[PDB]
């Protein structure tokens, strides 16, 4: 009933503060940060630019890459006042962006859903990727992983007729032959930042404050690289997840 | 409290299967 | 010696939502300290009670954060919300947008008004929650019949309005899927004219803004329809 | 009890209508020193704590619903009106604090309006899009006329082009979930509001980074009938709680 | 602050020391020479020279062959005044050597990780070996493994129709059908010494001292012959790693 | 009988950094007893702390494990180091060689100097840190405001100057991979000229090494840009 | 010590999984 | 009570594998 929303809030009731009534609650645990985006959904996928025997090289097709970076936000071949550039790898963008003249496909990648809902300002986790063949013939596929901030040792193959992506000391992963379609795994909360900015951050990314604003450097989970003979689909997700300072939501177009 | 229902759910190590939770101070 | 297996049929299948972790490739890697932080919270159901604004919409149909009233008494209802997550008017709240991520709701929505008139206007309204079955009221008079709070302008600016958790089921479906279309309506009515003197002015605005009640629950995580902001 | 006073070193807020103190996240910064700097940190200096009283806006009856300004921290007192707390700053890599405010604006009780009045974290203070750059301008200054609403929020980008949204998309319709109070002048003159310290990280490269913004909006109309009191402004009594810097050296020449 | 070089060392500080400041110290293991070096990495691959059926033959094709030998260190057919002796097993060479003009690929086989970061003189382990395809044909494979020191015994197939590399009471693996694409094992520090040089052996590998200077005997994990059709990516594990003896790292060249 | 198992999606996958062990195939074997060594070490971090050289550039552009000043106040600074692993004047010092197989650092730089002058030579060095937002000092007078120490000249050669760790974020990235370029720099200045007596080299050499300090730390392990020895 | 972060981790004998260390003297 | 026969029968946990059962009043 009766009260003052200026203080900064109010009274939370339920039927019977008013009226004869009361309170109907049934227990239920399905509304939790944590359970709730702790299940996996698409941010984009992967396609190679060259064989399991050469050596690596940044490729674009199609809005496609043989790169993506780990991020819930929009990425892309960084933008240039001449258009993105393709010959490099996937950066944090700010803003989502069609593939083409319709809306869709789309041009960057991102996870869509926690876009459209992600009603806080910072959150951290640890991120469970999983790379799912798209096309069903007998693969043959290296997969290569970096933490956020490391050097993309994007080198010459030193072996001949092998994976350049395969030779280094990181995560890589080896996937061959028939039935064997899928990689998944797991990795750590690995950003230099206590906390991830869930839609925006504040601020310029250089000292000299002339460059990317609204985005916080190392502010994902690092990279993908692949090479062999097989496109993925890749989706990622949000492993025991903690959300900060609550915040409004995408906007939701008013009816006509 | 996640989205994890599997009672032998420990084979990796927990320090493996989780990055480690530590507090500055 | 090996131990002997039985390998099920569904196989190499991968599942979204599989109650299960998989294989740790990067171990024993600190999770970057943040014990200073502030503004934690772990249910999405309290993003829920925190209320936001409904939109109003206007002849030339734009929206507002409120509505108007002023010394009369319009034969029909300043404003109506049809109870239903799905509703249009709350497209843009926060417990709206929260729970078309989820399949069915319970329990209480709150309706918040705020009076931002002038400090020496005066008057009455008469909100209330009828619940389906007889169709949506058209009169004041019938409106009285349902369940109603009368609110009254005074000191205190604002009120809190409950529409109860009145139904059939122990659920209800967060949205307007197919078509039993609705739970009810929330109507809105001038009891007695806003009065008051020379000098002020004669049109004052009522903030609306609406928010889970206390005794409100949601379920079954899901997706919604794929959108576009404008 | 609607008649509160607060003190802080050499200056004293004041107000006959209060509605009490919002205090974010339910609590406030304690003024701890930042883990992650090895040099003892500069704190506690009273000449830096205290309110600073500023100048925000003129409320008319030509602004509606939602249209904004946006005052940026620390930066809007990074500068001469920061007295020693800005002089402080623009000598320190780092700074991590809290914020006490209370704005002001009174009218009477014949006039109608309200105000939402709240402090948002990473909210953003963009001016306009660059020309040539592809990035925003004057982002850490505070807007020096109202803002108006997006009909269809979905933020700014600054590739010239059109089409879904920016990550700089605020939802005005939501805002209220953001610690805060609204300015109702059939009930007060005043709002206090009080914020912890939050961020990315443990404590803060200012320099280059508005991690809080203290913003008015308005949600019900300025109104009045002729021969009443038409000029109306909106002032704000602005408070460091417990500054702490580190990384002390040569001045960062804001000027 | 105030010391004295001369002495072999010195005060090894922190912040707190010098000024009104303190120490900023977090627990953290990541960097233990075991831990470290406990991960695969690449250091050549196999390519067969003749079928499953077939007598077995040291064979090289462009850089690659059919048999390889186990240490970090640079190897390769031995070296001769009038070029690499091809038609032998690969032995530990003193130096990394382009397998043409420009740098890349390598002549050479080795971990080259390892080469350019082995801040050790001395070490120790067991080792760890993975043997990936690297083509996508249902495979047919025989792999053999020996000892440092053992006899090759590449000698003529008894059994028709099968493989000879088959054909001996040491460890070997064999691989075969859809789906089945790798081999995974380890094997135990297998060498007469007490620990191996992580770099460089400063003697005579012979009694007359007239051969092979640097290159300590027996210094290796023993090695791979393979059989069959199919070529495979070749990485090593340094298993439950020992160092000894510090000393300078490969060398880094100075911005021009 | 067979116990039934769920095959996950992810089969026959091989992982580079897989946290657990394959099958043994020479098993029972004894390891080449070793007892008699000794130099034996378990972290690289210790390495860290090793002072090694710092490479100083000369005009015709060639490197030394040292620089030289003289009987002057150079207007500018001596020497000036960038507190940056990545940096290139480290880019052989045992500290940058390990730093790069690592993806992030905490903690404090010691910079180590020695004065191999003539015993009969004196005089004092100003060495300073300067974190950044107000951009690179480019006087001693500047410097002088940030964190800094007298070195003065006598009986004792040498001097540990530390680098405090003072940063935003608990951790810092060991490499320039992008462009935020640094974390500051340190410089080092004269405050006094040398002065000496006849019949002394005019000229003397100050060995410049660097090393991690006490509180330093490196985390998560990985691979450098690949290079090639000049 | 090293990069092993399994529980069930035995399978296998010890001294079948690993060298044996011993010492001379 | 129904057709299941399997002794080591929970790997997922109770509340997962079925639909958890409760009473309104």
């Amino acid at each position: 009933g009766s009260d003052n929303a200026e203080k900064g809030k109010v009274s939370n009731d339920d039927a019977s503060v008013d009226f004869v009534a009361e309170p109907v609650k049934l227990p239920e645990n399905q509304t939790r940060v944590a359970f709730f985006y702790d299940r996996a959904v698409p941010i984009g996928m992967l396609r190679p630019g060259q064989n399991i025997e050469s050596t690596f090289v940044y490729q674009e097709n199609d809005l496609r890459l043989n790169c993506l970076l780990l991020t819930p936000l929009p990425s892309f071949c960084p933008d240039s006042t001449s258009g993105p550039v393709k010959t490099k790898a996937p950066v944090q963008w700010r803003w989502v962006r069609s593939g083409g003249t319709t809306n869709f496909p789309l041009m960057t990648k991102q996870d869509y859903a926690f876009l459209c809902f992600s009603p806080f300002t910072y959150y951290k986790c640890d991120l469970e990727v999983t790379v799912s063949a798209l096309g069903t013939d007998t693969v043959a596929s290296v997969l290569r992983w970096a933490p956020t901030g490391a050097p993309a040792d994007v080198t010459d193959q030193l072996i001949g007729y092998t994976p350049s992506l395969g030779e280094t000391r990181n995560p890589h992963m080896w996937l061959v032959g028939a039935g064997n379609t899928q990689i998944s795994f797991v990795v750590p909360y690995n950003s230099p930042l206590s906390v991830l900015p869930a839609a925006w951050f504040n601020g310029w990314s250089d000292f000299g404050n002339t460059k990317d604003f609204g985005v916080a450097p190392n502010a994902d989970f690092g990279r993908l690289w692949i090479q062999g003979n097989t496109s993925a689909s890749v989706r990622i997700r949000y492993k025991k997840m903690k959300v900060f300072c609550p915040r409004p939501t995408l906007f939701f177009p008013w009816p006509v | 409290s996640g989205n994890e229902g599997v009672i032998i759910n420990n084979f990796y190590s927990n320090q493996y299967q989780n990055s480690i939770d530590l507090s500055a101070s | 010696s090996p131990i002997a297996v039985t390998v099920r049929e569904h196989k190499g299948c991968f599942y979204s939502t599989n109650p299960d972790t998989t294989v740790p490739i990067y171990g024993k890697t600190i999770s970057t300290p943040n014990d200073y932080m502030c503004g934690e919270f772990s249910d999405l159901l309290e993003l829920c009670k925190l209320p936001t604004f409904l939109g109003n919409p206007n002849s030339n149909n734009k929206r507002y954060p409120y509505f108007s009233a002023t010394n009369s008494v319009p034969t029909t209802s300043l404003v109506d919300y049809q109870v239903a997550l799905s509703c249009s008017c709350m497209c843009n709240s926060m417990l709206a947008a929260v729970a078309r991520n989820f399949n069915q709701y319970r329990g209480s929505l709150n309706f918040l008004f705020v009076f931002t008139g002038a400090a020496m206007v005066k008057g009455k309204f008469l909100i209330a929650y009828t619940p389906p079955g007889a169709g949506k009221p058209t009169t004041r008079d019938q409106a009285m019949q349902a369940t109603y709070a009368i609110w009254d302008l005074g000191l205190n600016s604002s009120f809190v309005f409950t529409a109860p958790f009145i139904s059939p089921t122990h659920y209800r479906q967060t949205s307007y899927t197919s078509a039993a279309s609705v739970d009810g309506w929330v109507t809105v009515w001038q009891l007695t004219p806003l009065t008051y003197p020379s000098g002020t002015p004669v049109n004052s605005d009522i903030l609306t803004l609406v928010s889970a009640g206390d005794d409100f629950t949601l379920r079954m995580p899901i997706s919604p329809t794929k959108w576009v902001p404008q | 009890d609607r008649v509160a006073s607060d003190k802080a070193g050499n200056s004293a807020t004041n107000t006959q209508s209060t509605v009490g103190r919002l205090c974010g996240y339910g609590e406030a910064h304690h003024g701890e020193h930042p883990a992650s700097c090895a040099d003892t940190a500069t704190d506690k200096v009273l000449a830096a704590e205290r309110y600073y009283t500023i100048d925000l806006a003129s409320w008319t009856t030509t602004q509606e619903a939602f249209s904004h300004i946006r005052i940026p921290l620390p930066h809007v007192l990074a500068g001469e009106d920061g007295g020693v707390f800005g002089a402080t700053l623009r000598r320190h890599y780092l700074c991590k604090t809290g914020w006490r405010v209370q704005v002001q604006c009174n009218a009477s009780q014949f006039h109608a309006g309200s105000l939402l009045v709240f402090m948002a974290p990473e909210f953003y203070t963009g001016k306009g899009t660059k020309t040539g750059d592809m990035e925003p301008t004057d982002p850490f200054t505070m807007d020096t006329t109202w803002r108006a609403p997006q009909g269809a929020p979905t933020g700014y980008r600054y590739d010239s082009r059109t089409g879904f949204f920016a990550m700089n998309h605020q939802n005005q319709w939501q805002w209220t979930v953001y610690p805060h109070q609204i300015l109702n002048l059939r009930t007060n003159t005043t709002v206090d509001l009080e914020v912890p310290y939050v961020n990315i990280a443990p404590t803060s490269s200012w320099t280059q980074h508005a991690n809080w913004t203290l913003v008015v909006a308005v949600f019900s109309p300025l109104q009045y009938a002729s021969g009443s009191s038409s000029d109306v402004q909106i002032t704000a009594s602005i408070q460091p709680v417990n500054p702490v810097f580190n990384g002390l050296r040569h001045e960062t020449v804001i000027a």
